[PDB]
């Protein structure tokens, strides 16, 4: 009973941990060249939590 | 050709240090301070090395934001660039076809961080390293759109 | 009026540093070294920052004793003070009625630690901050009796 319940708990949470892990680095790459210019003309692409 | 340029780098150039030995350079442009992250080291000033930095090795650049004290000491800049003569720390550079040129070997390793200008005053772009040519050299520069930054890197170069 | 004064501060002025940024000043008078403890920071010398300090926030002053090496580099001083002209780093100051004066706004924040003199040579006293006046400013100075130290602080001032 234990031997099932602990393995199902750990296969679920790392995938939760996986899912958040790569979504942010997309938000990083989708954002980051806009950070670099001397000019703050970010377009209306706010679905991605713009600064 | 040098009578307009010379005052500018005295206002706008710091360089990097590592083990009491300069290797690179650093600029201060617009609103954000600039460093080409290729070279290791620390900037040669007391306070602004205490700053936040945002790094992407995809471009090998590095910026931060200038604190409000010496914010009014940076140059002007634009993106409009027709072909023609332009200028830099060791002379005059020609540009066309998306291709920058200057004659042979007047640049060395240990020289990244040199901004380049126009005639009428704003700063334009910033250099990285060199490439062999025969006669008139190839460059390695990162530059700007109306909206975006961009690298161009022609074949057969060496990263200074 | 400046032909006697100028040599003195070159002998007798160190200043304070905090994060590679000067803000205050420091003097060396008689037998005891002086610092107005209002400003944070470290003195800009190697060794004598390793010293004992005695602090009372009642006066906002700070002293220590000079080690014997550069002990013979401090000014002279007295307590005899008739009214008349006196002098400082930005001109000539007038004093009477227990009230020091100089005209408008020739002092800034970030300027505590400026000693003030006589004609015939000894140092007199030491400044803290300013106060609005209309035309000729009010000061904020700590000074000496025959035997005791004393603060005077007129109304409506700002601590520089």
């Amino acid at each position: 009973t234990i031997v099932v319940v602990i393995r199902v708990s750990v296969v679920v949470l790392l995938s939760f941990a996986a899912s958040v892990y790569m979504c942010v680095v997309a938000r990083t790459k989708c954002l980051t060249p806009y950070a670099l210019t001397p000019g703050a003309v970010v377009p209306v692409t706010i679905g991605v939590l713009c600064c | 050709r040098e009578r307009m340029c010379m005052k500018i780098e005295h206002d706008c150039i710091f360089e990097v240090k590592h083990e009491g030995k300069v290797t690179g350079y650093a600029c201060l442009v617009g609103d954000k301070v600039m460093k080409p992250a290729h070279v290791p080291g620390v900037i040669d000033n007391a306070d602004l090395a205490r700053l936040s930095y945002k790094k992407s090795s995809k471009y090998d650049l590095e910026c931060a934001q200038i604190p409000v004290a010496m914010k009014s000491d940076a140059s002007k800049y634009t993106h409009e660039k027709p072909e023609g003569h332009y200028n830099w720390h060791y002379g005059a550079v020609q540009y066309t076809g998306g291709r920058f040129t200057v004659p042979t070997g007047v640049g060395k390793p240990g020289d990244s961080g040199r901004p380049i200008f126009d005639n009428k005053g704003p700063v334009v772009a910033i250099v990285l390293g060199g490439a062999n040519e025969g006669t008139r050299t190839a460059l390695s520069v990162v530059t700007w759109n109306k909206d975006m930054v961009t690298k161009i890197t022609p074949e057969g170069t060496v990263e200074w």
